[PDB]
């Protein structure tokens, strides 16, 4: 009749059944997951490579029939199901048994040149935390805006845009060779720091995705209007933002001076002790803790749209914030300044994480706790000390069941969470 | 207690499968959170904001200073009060960071003290009374500083008192600072 | 800097000793307020208390108006009912 | 104990696909069996 | 263990005496230090221990104390300051 009724409505009828040999093991261990954690792409290689053998043997006078000449080994599957080439079968039986180190030479080159992606993200990252400006931010932040955000691609025309930027500020670098540090990099001293890396990197990639095959205001109604669609990858990685904000809140303990009027290395427990409380110590603390949980509110409501205005303000905020009033404040920039540098690195990372995790989309099962996927002596262990801790398993079930979708009380909620724990 | 709680319920029923009343459990939820963090964070905000604004100035109404050789009487005393207790200006202030720019740990330390927090002690350089010594014990002294053989002590003690009635827990806090003069040196031979 | 006057009897508890003193008290109770709730269920979750009300009643009454074999018999009624979950289960059902 | 991290499992898996009177259900399955012991011991006897 | 050879040694570094009479002034007031503290010798603990042999109590107490634990004060006869007084609390102290 009602819930309450359902609730206290439960009868028996409802349970009823119907040395040098350690380093070679080492080496060739790191070899094997290499090839595993790029078998994917050399899987595509190989069989791209075979039809481009095909493609060029028959290249007498003319290919004229797109299908039917490379039909002798319906036109939508990725499988392998062709023929046998001697000279290839022999290249791979060469390649395999007569290496020693060069195969491992050669899986990191197919494991750069698969991702071919991600290290230019990192050298783009590198560049500009070597070399603080406001010529080298706007690249990063519209890497974060642009590369990271459109979905079926990394992007469309973002990395001709990068070339011409590239460009553009070394030549300006180069001409301005022959307060000016914070509007750009020029200085009377080694300008090309990472310019040519980037360039030769941002091209190889380039070569490589129109190797493999691809290309090279309303508009902005589309972009927006298409990070709301249906059924994407569905894969949530939290657990790992999670551990970023981890490893950013140990590094706020550990160096937190860097963020000082003046750094002296000081010690925070001699400063509790000695009952000082550092106010740069207590900002930090209390920003990452509101990013935490405004983090794990948009978790658990299972939004996109406003996890991306969430990302839209923390790239910005925390972009503005360096390069600008915190090097302002204190005169040790960026090159000289050792961990901010890092702390930023971790930041991110975590928006690198934060925007595949838009990008991707949110998937269907949540709420299971990330230790209680499989039961190890490991695992057990280590969930019985995250339950030992105070405040913290009262705070994330109060936190999941406010902000998840129940017809519970919070003490029938804590019931189940009990219940649960202790059958785990 | 269980049969007062099904009857309160029954006199506002709910209906089968309705979600939730989200007011309230936002309401309740929200407080709930609100609380555990307050409860988090109340030692470290309470604390800085007693560092803060709202912490009230300890200025010492009186400090007093010694100095005694070895044990036989204070050879010098003095005090000192608001007439010769001279808080820092601005000004001042600006001197004493410039005097310690070429040392950071000396400019964060300085930093963390307002202004109308440091104050400079004028102690007048002659005795406030007399040294009085019975003359036996003063040819012992003079004796034990020419043909001592052993170390003799010249603390210079230190002694602070604060107003309680503004707020604190302690009023007096002191410190000695003691040296040792070796036999048959000059500053004993001086001293004699 | 030194505390109001007001605010003093904080101020004496050191920020460590502060943690301590009130923030791991605090933890503890908040801890225990839900630390075994599924171990009285059977007890807590009964859907009417109709009957155990009405023998407790009875109970009550009988020992004023002297007929001392009842409360003893009821005693043991209610000690029973309390011993096995599965008359309790049978009592605590809903009827018509 | 198979049996019963199922059926906290499937508690979790339909509170967020939205079947929430499948929630109710399953909450008072549950609670009833935390109040019988002897189903308890049913639920909780080993299979082949 | 404590109390054994882990132990650290706790030699005064200062000793005062005073001799006050009623409540006018302090008649005699005496410090001492170093050069006048004399740390007790195995001789001297020898000689310590001989005096007081044909009592129990003194020898098991002296016993537990190590040579390097006992020291004598020499305060100087003489008193180390001037007797400040009033001419009429000098009177005064006459007549009571
Ligand atoms: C100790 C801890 C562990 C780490 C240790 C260090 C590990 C370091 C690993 C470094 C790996 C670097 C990998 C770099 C890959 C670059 C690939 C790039 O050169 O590709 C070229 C193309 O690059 C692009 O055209 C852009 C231009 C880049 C120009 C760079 C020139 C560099 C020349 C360096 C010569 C060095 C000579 C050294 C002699 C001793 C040629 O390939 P391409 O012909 O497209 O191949 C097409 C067919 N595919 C796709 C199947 C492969
Ligand atoms: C401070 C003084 C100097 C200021 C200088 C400012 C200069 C601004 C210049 C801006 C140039 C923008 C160039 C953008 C190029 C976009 C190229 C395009 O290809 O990208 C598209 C995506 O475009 C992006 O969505 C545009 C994002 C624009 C964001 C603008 C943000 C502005 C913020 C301003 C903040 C200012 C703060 C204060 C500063 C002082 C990709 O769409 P695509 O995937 O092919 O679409 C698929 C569907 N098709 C097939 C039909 C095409
Ligand atoms: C000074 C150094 C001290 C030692 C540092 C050691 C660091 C070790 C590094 C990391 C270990 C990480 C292991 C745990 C990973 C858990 C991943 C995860 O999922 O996290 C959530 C985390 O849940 C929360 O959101 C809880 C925290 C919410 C409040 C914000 C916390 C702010 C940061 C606090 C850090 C701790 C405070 C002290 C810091 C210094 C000492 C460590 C819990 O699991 P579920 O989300 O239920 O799983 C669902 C997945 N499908």
């Amino acid at each position: 009749l009602d819930h309450a009724t359902v609730i206290h409505s439960g009868d028996y009828f409802l349970f009823e059944s119907d040395l040098w040999v350690l380093g070679q093991a080492t080496v060739d261990g790191l070899t094997r997951w290499l090839r595993a954690f790029t078998k994917h792409h050399r899987t595509m290689s190989d069989v791209l490579c075979a039809e481009r053998y095909l493609l060029t043997q028959e290249l007498l006078r003319v290919g004229e029939v797109r299908r039917g000449v490379l039909d002798q080994l319906a036109s939508e599957l990725l499988l392998d199901r062709r023929l046998h080439i001697p000279e290839l079968e022999e290249a791979e039986r060469f390649e395999a048994q007569q290496g020693r180190t060069l195969r491992l030479l050669r899986a990191g080159y197919q494991c750069v040149a698969a991702h071919s992606e991600l290290l230019c993200y990192f050298i783009i990252i590198l560049n500009h935390m070597v070399t603080a400006s406001a010529a080298s931010l706007v690249l990063p932040v519209l890497v974060f805006l642009w590369a990271m955000l459109t979905i079926p691609r990394p992007s469309k025309r973002f990395w001709m845009t990068a070339i011409v930027f590239t460009e553009v500020m070394v030549v300006t670098k180069y001409l301005f060779q022959f307060p000016p540090r914070i509007l750009g990099l020029e200085k009377t001293d080694s300008y090309i720091k990472y310019d040519l890396v980037q360039l030769m990197a941002l091209f190889f990639h380039r070569s490589q995705l129109l190797c493999y095959g691809l290309w090279d205001q309303p508009l902005q109604r589309f972009f927006h209007d298409i990070l709301h669609t249906k059924y994407r990858a569905a894969t949530d990685v939290y657990a790992l933002m999670f551990l970023a904000d981890i490893v950013d809140i140990i590094i706020i303990i550990f160096g937190f001076w860097a963020f000082g009027k003046h750094s002296a290395a000081t010690d925070i427990a001699s400063s509790l002790s000695d009952d000082q409380v550092p106010q740069a110590f207590l900002f930090m603390l209390l920003v990452q803790f509101g990013t935490m949980v405004i983090d794990r509110a948009l978790y658990l409501r299972k939004t996109v749209l406003g996890k991306l205005a969430f990302q839209v303000v923390l790239v910005v905020a925390i972009h503005i914030w360096m390069f600008f009033i915190l090097p302002a404040v204190t005169e040790r920039m960026f090159s000289q300044n050792a961990v901010a540098q890092l702390w930023y690195f971790v930041k991110c990372i975590y928006f690198a994480l934060s925007a595949y995790q838009i990008r991707c989309g949110y998937p269907t099962r949540i709420l299971g706790n990330f230790l209680t996927k499989k039961y190890n002596h490991l695992n057990l262990f280590l969930f019985q000390g995250f339950r030992l801790v105070p405040f913290l398993v009262e705070l994330r079930a109060v936190m999941d069941w406010v902000w998840t979708d129940t017809t519970l009380s919070l003490s029938n909620w804590m019931c189940v969470e009990d219940i649960y724990a202790n059958i785990f | 207690i269980i049969k007062c709680s099904r009857e309160t319920e029954k006199k506002y029923p709910q209906p089968k499968g309705q979600k939730k009343k989200k007011i309230v459990k936002y309401g309740m939820g929200g407080l709930i959170i609100l609380f555990l963090i307050a409860i988090i964070w109340f030692p470290l905000l309470f604390m800085s904001l007693i560092r803060s604004v709202v912490g009230v100035v300890n200025q010492p109404i009186d400090v007093t200073v010694t100095l005694k050789l070895g044990g036989y009487e204070p050879l010098f005393t003095m005090s000192a009060q608001q007439p010769s207790i001279v808080p820092f200006t601005p000004q001042a202030y600006e001197e004493l960071s410039q005097q310690f720019d070429p040392y950071p740990l000396a400019m964060q330390f300085i930093s963390q003290y307002s202004p109308e927090d440091i104050v400079t002690a004028q102690i007048e350089g002659s005795s406030g009374a007399l040294w009085r010594i019975s003359p036996p014990s003063r040819a012992q002294m003079k004796q034990e500083l020419y043909n001592g053989t052993a170390d003799i002590t010249l603390r210079f003690t230190w002694n602070f008192q604060r107003d309680l009635a503004k707020g604190g827990t302690v009023e007096y806090t002191n410190e000695k600072h003691t040296l040792e003069l070796a036999p048959n040196s000059t500053a004993r031979r001086q001293l004699a | 800097k030194v505390s109001p006057p007001s605010l003093g009897f904080l101020a004496g508890y050191g920020i460590v000793g502060l943690y301590v003193e009130i923030v791991l008290v605090v933890g503890k109770f908040v801890r225990g307020f839900f630390s075994e709730i599924s171990h009285s269920i059977m007890f807590e979750e009964l859907p009417c208390v109709d009957r155990i009300l009405k023998l407790c009643q009875d109970i009550f009454l009988v020992r004023e108006t002297r007929e001392l074999e009842l409360e003893e018999e009821l005693y043991a009624k209610l000690i029973f009912l309390y011993r096995s979950p599965e008359t309790m289960i049978k009592w605590t059902r809903e009827r018509e």
